[PDB]
RNA sequence: CAGGCCUUGACAUGCUAGGGAACCCGGGUGAAAGCCUGGGGUGCCCCGCGAGGGGAGCCCUAGCACAGGUGCUGCAUGGCCGUCGUCAGCUCGUGCCGUGAGGUGUUGGGUUAAGUCCCGCAACGAGCGCAACCCCCGCCGUUAGUUGCCAGCGGUUCGGCCGGGCACUCUAACGGGACUGCCCGCGAAAGCGGGAGGAAGGAGGGGACGACGUCUGGUCAGCAUGGCCCUUACGGCCUGGGCGACACACGUGCUACAAUGCCCACUACAAAGCGAUGCCACCCGGCAACGGGGAGCUAAUCGCAAAAAGGUGGGCCCAGUUCGGAUUGGGGUCUGCAACCCGACCCCAUGAAGCCGGAAUCGCUAGUAAUCGCGGAUCAGCCAUGCCGCGGUGAAUACG
């Protein structure tokens, strides 16, 4: 029945469900549409399903919690791409060298004493 | 403005507008000063003199220090004088 | 860069016309990192584009670039007693960089109320070779040429 | 369910396998020890007696928490854990 | 004017706690306040012992108070005598059960805050003070160390201008965490003024 | 500022309900400038510290609401120059 | 004006308004912490000698 | 607007509620 | 600072001549401090059926010996810190060279973030610094589950709510993984370029750490400490004022001059923390601040909580404006013994300067700058736009 990939990106989790179908992807309990609605960074991390040229293949149930709506994209980016690696293990090839597993490791840097915003430094004379 | 700081010390209106009368010999090469400061201060062996100073072709750096605070002053002025015609100069030597 | 050479981002291409282009575009646009509404923008004009002129904003955006590009121009070295302005190539590099800043940059300067408008509209007469923007590469392209003379203390 | 706690987690985590294990004989069926998560302190000090405000050394105080449960009590678990092996310092707690 | 202290740049990985409890917010203070009066109370009355380091634990109404020493007959005595008058008044202040403790120190000379009391004392019984730190460090040396060092600051030998004194030998890596660098402080009350006294006890890798 | 509740401090206030009803004087000395002019005052001469001196300040039904402080200023200024 | 400062706060005085945390080793009014009941110089001192409990150099 | 006591933005800023920010 | 008071002191140890002790309450007075004052009465080792008694807990007075001093000197000092500077350095031992100061090593070639490492070499080694060992983040494993879950079925009042499960997510403890180890290319080697696999490569990013020394740096006002100075006063208590004064000058910052914006109304997605004379759900009065009631929580199980920018759709239409919110009038709330001087917040009215800034000048190389909100210490309250943290969205460019 299913497929499973975890994404992350910058305190963001998602879990993603590759389960066969139509194509519609659930987010949080609503279509990918309700609830990235605006933001067109959200066009997608479901790039990750065209990179293997399935488009409708798989529905998807996903939850997704952390961070703020792009980081969870970019989340959802390597869980559907860690979940359709799993299905066909023959996947890693066109997916990876494409750089959409391997989750990026950028993150908030933290604020050091002394400087203001962790490397602006106030001003002298 | 020009600025003058007495650290630790008693001061007066007439040594301050000495010490703006001293600092005017800097008005000779005709180089805006900027936002000058001086601090007058006690010491052991005698007094010392600091300033700093911006210009628009650099900056100038100094500490005078003697027994009379006058030549203390005077010793800080001279020290200054020379720093400013080396910023005022430098690049001549553009052959 | 003292030490090496300085690493130049490849960038990840939109999720419209799939060209990094358009984003490094979007990316000038953008203000305060506020990327969604530098994106409705470059878009917004993209109807305004089509909708006026029927063409293809891809198309008119990809030419008004190359309508901005500078070829040639100066950067000035001291040499003895005076600071000579020396004719030099752009790099391909340094004229995206130039092109998409100019544009924007003269877009906002536009008397159009609605930003993207303004964007639209620039975009459409560098197409044509009207605008601020063209302007300040026919400009800078005239200051270079004329120091011609200056070419030999060229790096 | 038996909640510990206390600051080094090296001498607590000692003492939570002790516990739960304990009563593993002598009881059951013992669910396992439970990491919670940990109450930090943090302390910034600045580093000198005078001014100097840029200079800092944070100082942090790790306060962390661990629940255990066993299943069926088997009274004389509430023998053979009414003492233990301590250590030092550690928080026991025990209610139903 | 810019070196960390070894002993709380190890704490948790070359070294460990001489006050080992949990508490909580609603006492800690006071619990800790036990401590320093315990600590004075000891310092003070138990000078003259030797000793390094006052281990202390708690539990409820519980102190357990151990203290490593150089000579434990200055606590003990003639047949656990003052052990008692001091677990006595201990627990006038503890207002709890005490439980005075010794335990003796292997190689007092092992010892940092052992040996820089000892050069200490040397310095306010006025001594050559350079020769003073290099036997300080010579008998370190010589019941094994794998290094050692030694600082006073201060007149030394009573001068006007200020002066500091420095010996070492062989390794003090104060940058390696573990380390296992004892390190204590000692200070010299003279009749012209306070020297201070570091030294410094390169045990080993860990 | 100050919700429910008339503040005067009830050593003044005992003053000025005493000098009131037998035969009313003045001269009353205080240091409190946090009591209010409360209208039994109205009229009198209050000697009120602004922490020199204490400086005399007949009262008037001109002013009730306020503080006896505000009439008797702690800063002697004058000018600059 | 010193040490019958640390006295005064001590005990407790007219008004509860008064009160104000000193610290139990230096007399200092100023930085104190309600906590450890230090200053945040006292507090430095104990920290490194290892005499606060679980009290350790950060780092993250 | 972050330093207007009237609006929402403003109270935001000064971290209270009132008729332009209730809560 | 002004005025009102205290002397053996607000505080330590010790000795004495009277009395007593302990302790709780008024009074008179005063702004208070202080001064003057009416009470009850001490267990105890105890000659005791008694008067009584001795002692010493503890108080006072008198007397000292003294205390006390944020008074002076940071060029008499300890301690801790700033700084050059995370810069690649600074030295020692023996040997050799020079009458000597001193050289050598440590220089040279090559390479590195690096006195990093390679190869040379009258030098051969060694130490303090570099690195590594420690923490945080990124991937996987285990251990573990009153946090998570229709992933799984069942129930489902529709709240993961019940059953049920640890697969998830997580939480927090212990492991693994990166080594230039493998391929090509170059080199004499160290090592540089390029490739593969990998979550991650060439120090994976951030932290903690900062040599011998410098600045006669900084601090006697955190503390300590030598020495000098004051002892009904340079000590001590109190009420009040001041530390917030305002012609002026500089430094750090907040909010802005608007449409890539402002306003309204609806609607989303964090992280780290903090909470018992505390965090307050929810109900009610209030336009509101707030005030009533009132449940939960020693807290992964309750609460602060709303995150904000964003998303939607509506208004504004270039106006000193629906930009900006200074200033002032008036009316209220809360803390607090008390908001004259001097608190914060709320509401009504008032809507200043400001149209992007001279000479000059600061920060930042990527999850960074910019922008957006959130927490915390300290704290009754708060002048925080400060500081220390935390995530959200997320650029530009580096020839040289
Ligand atoms: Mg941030
Ligand atoms: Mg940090
Ligand atoms: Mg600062
Ligand atoms: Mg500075
Ligand atoms: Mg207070
Ligand atoms: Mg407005
Ligand atoms: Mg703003
Ligand atoms: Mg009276
Ligand atoms: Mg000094
Ligand atoms: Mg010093
Ligand atoms: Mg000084
Ligand atoms: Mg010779
Ligand atoms: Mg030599
Ligand atoms: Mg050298
Ligand atoms: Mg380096
Ligand atoms: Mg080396
Ligand atoms: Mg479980
Ligand atoms: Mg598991
Ligand atoms: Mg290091
Ligand atoms: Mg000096
Ligand atoms: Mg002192
Ligand atoms: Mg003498
Ligand atoms: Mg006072
Ligand atoms: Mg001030
Ligand atoms: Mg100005
Ligand atoms: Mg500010
Ligand atoms: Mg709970
Ligand atoms: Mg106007
Ligand atoms: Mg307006
Ligand atoms: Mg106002
Ligand atoms: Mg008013
Ligand atoms: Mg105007
Ligand atoms: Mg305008
Ligand atoms: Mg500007
Ligand atoms: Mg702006
Ligand atoms: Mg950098
Ligand atoms: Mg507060
Ligand atoms: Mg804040
Ligand atoms: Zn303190």
């Amino acid at each position: 029945e299913q497929y499973y990939g975890t994404g992350r990106r910058k305190e963001a989790v998602a879990r993603v469900f590759l389960r066969p179908g139509n194509g519609k992807v659930t987010v949080n309990g609503q279509d990918f549409n309700e609830y990235f609605q605006g933001l067109v960074r959200a066009v997608a991390a479901l790039e990750p399903l065209r990179a293997v040229d399935a488009l409708g293949h798989f529905d998807a149930y996903i939850t997704v919690r952390g961070g703020g709506k792009s980081g969870q994209i970019d989340a959802i980016k390597l869980g559907i791409a860690r979940a359709l690696v799993q299905y066909n293990p023959d996947y890693r090839a066109k997916l990876k060298p494409l750089g959409f597993l391997t989750r990026d490791a950028r993150v908030v840097e933290r604020k050091k004493y002394g400087k203001h915003k962790a490397r602006r430094a106030p001003q002298y004379s | 403005t020009m600025n003058i700081t007495s650290k630790q010390m008693e001061i007066t209106p007439a040594i301050r507008q000495h010490v703006a009368d001293r600092l005017a010999k800097l008005e000779k090469w005709q180089t805006h000063l900027i936002n000058p400061h001086i601090i007058l201060s006690k010491e052991p062996q005698g007094f010392v003199a600091d300033a700093t100073i911006n210009t628009p072709n650099g900056v100038l750096v100094a500490s005078g220090k003697h027994e009379d605070m006058y030549t203390a002053i005077n010793e800080l002025i001279n020290k200054l004088e020379r720093q400013l015609n080396k910023l005022q100069h430098k690049g001549e030597a553009r052959r | 860069a003292r030490r090496r050479r300085a690493e130049v981002r490849q960038l990840q291409p939109d999720l419209v016309y799939g060209d990094v282009l358009v984003t490094a575009f979007i990316n000038k646009i953008m203000r305060d990192g506020k990327k969604n509404l530098a994106a409705r923008i470059f878009y917004d004009a993209c109807k305004i584009i089509q909708e006026k002129t029927g063409q293809e904003p891809l198309k008119v955006f990809k030419q008004a670039v190359e309508n901005v590009k500078p070829r040639m121009e100066v950067r000035s070295r001291r040499v003895g007693g005076a600071n000579y302005q020396v004719p030099m190539e752009v790099s391909p590099r340094r004229q995206q960089s130039l092109a998409l800043r100019w544009l924007v940059q003269a877009a906002n300067q536009r008397p159009e109320r609605r930003a993207a408008v303004r964007i639209a509209h620039e975009l459409m007469d560098a197409a044509e070779g009207k605008g601020g923007a063209v302007k300040k590469k026919e400009d800078v392209e005239r200051m270079a040429e004329a120091n011609r003379a200056y070419a030999h203390y060229r790096w | 369910r038996i909640k510990l706690r206390g600051f080094d987690h090296k001498t607590l985590d000692a003492s939570a396998q002790k516990i739960v294990e304990a009563a593993r004989r002598s009881g059951a069926q013992v669910s396992g020890p439970i990491p919670l998560p940990t109450r930090v302190r943090r302390f910034t000090v600045i580093r000198g007696p005078f001014k100097h405000k840029d200079s800092r050394e944070h100082f942090e105080l790790r306060t962390h928490n661990r629940l255990v449960d066993i299943i069926n009590p088997n009274r004389k678990t509430i023998e053979q854990l009414m003492t233990l092996d301590l250590p030092t310092g550690v928080e026991i707690e025990i209610k139903t | 004017g810019n070196k960390i202290h070894p002993i709380g740049f190890r704490l948790g990985i070359t070294r460990d706690w001489e006050s080992r409890w949990y508490a909580g917010k609603k006492q800690y203070r006071h619990l800790l306040l036990e401590d320093q009066r315990i600590r004075g109370l000891l310092e003070k009355e138990l000078y003259s012992a030797g000793l390094a380091r006052v281990d202390i634990e708690r539990a409820a109404d519980n102190v357990a108070v151990t203290v490593h020493v150089a000579k434990p007959g200055v606590v003990i005595g003639r047949g656990g005598e003052r052990i008692r008058v001091l677990r006595e008044e201990l627990a006038k202040l503890t207002g709890k059960n005490v439980a005075l403790n010794v335990q003796e120190v292997q190689n007092p000379n092992l010892s940092a805050p052992l040996v820089a009391q000892r050069v200490a004392e040397q310095i306010e019984r006025r001594f050559a003070v350079r020769r003073a730190i290099k036997q300080a460090v010579q008998r370190v040396m010589e019941s094994g160390a794998k290094g050692a060092k030694v600082i006073v600051s201060g007149r030394i030998g009573g001068a006007e201008q200020a002066r500091t004194e420095w010996a070492a030998q062989g390794r003090v890596p104060l940058h390696t965490l573990r380390a296992n660098i004892d390190y204590g402080f000692a200070l010299a009350r003279t009749t012209y003024g306070v020297l201070g006294v570091k030294a410094y006890i390169f045990l080993g890798e860990v | 500022s100050l919700k429910k509740g008339v503040f005067v401090d009830d050593h003044l206030l005992e003053k000025v309900l005493e000098l009131n009803a037998k035969g009313e004087k003045r001269l009353i000395k205080t240091w409190s400038r946090r009591s209010t002019i409360v209208p039994e005052m109205v009229g009198h001469t209050i000697a009120v510290y602004n922490g020199k001196q204490h400086v005399p300040v007949y009262i008037t039904e001109n002013m009730v609401g306020h503080k006896l402080g505000e009439f008797a200023p702690t800063r002697t200024y004058r000018g600059h120059g | 004006a010193r040490k019958a400062l640390i006295e005064k706060a001590k005990r407790t005085p007219k008004f509860k308004v008064r009160a104000y945390t000193r610290c139990v080793r230096c007399g200092r009014a100023r930085s104190v912490y309600r906590f450890f009941g230090l200053c945040r110089i006292c507090l430095r001192e104990l920290a490194h000698k290892g005499q606060l409990p679980g009290v350790r150099k950060a780092s993250w | 607007g972050k330093g207007d006591r009237r609006t929402r933005r403003g109270k935001i800023w000064r971290g209270t509620y009132g008729k332009y920010r209730p809560r």
